[PDB]
């Protein structure tokens, strides 16, 4: 279990800059965070297994959205993290 | 009670 | 990356967890931008449960409506209990 707390604050000020969020709902959307982590992790970590070298990549990264997410949120997720290597790659 | 984060 | 959510933590989230021998620099990337797309998703929705509730601010409530009135979150995140 890790805290993502302040990070969560920073996209909540995003989409409602208005709206705040009790103690106990952030305790609830850090819980959410960790288990989505966790579920990747460990499926990156089984598709790691199957390559040439035990690596995870961002490959193996989006392959575990797929298998993870239900398909219309991994759909927009592949777009999301696809768009940030691009970025960070240049 | 719940205080804001 | 254009990114809220904190790589070089999730990086070091990844390699103490041990889930692989090494992790390319592109993996806590392409992950931070995945967790960051579901934090704005569920906290898009639970804020308008939140304005419809008339508060100005999300409490616990506001998520479990949000999750449970969308098909996909629920079979992700499951059930929230309050």
């Amino acid at each position: 279990v890790e805290t993502y707390k302040i990070y969560i604050f920073k996209v909540l000020k995003q989409v409602h800059p208005d709206i705040g969020i009790s103690s106990k709902a952030m305790g609830i959307m850090n819980s959410f965070i960790n288990d989505i982590f966790e579920k990747l992790a460990q499926e990156s970590s089984k598709l790691a297994r199957y390559n040439k070298k035990p690596t995870i990549t961002s490959r193996e990264i989006q392959t575990a959205v797929r298998l993870v997410l239900p398909g219309e949120l991994a759909k927009h997720a592949v777009s999301e993290g696809t768009k940030a290597v691009t970025k960070f790659t240049s | 009670n719940d205080p804001d984060y | 990356a254009g990114l809220q959510f904190p790589v070089g933590r999730i990086a070091r989230f990844l390699k103490a967890g041990k889930y692989a021998e090494r992790v390319g620099a592109g993996a806590p990337v392409y992950l931070a931008a995945v967790l960051e797309y579901l934090a704005a998703e569920v906290l898009e929705l639970a804020g308008n449960a939140a304005r419809d509730n008339k508060k100005t601010r999300i409490v616990p409530r506001h998520i479990q409506l949000a999750v449970r009135n969308d098909e996909e979150l629920s079979k992700l995140l499951g059930d929230v209990t309050i």
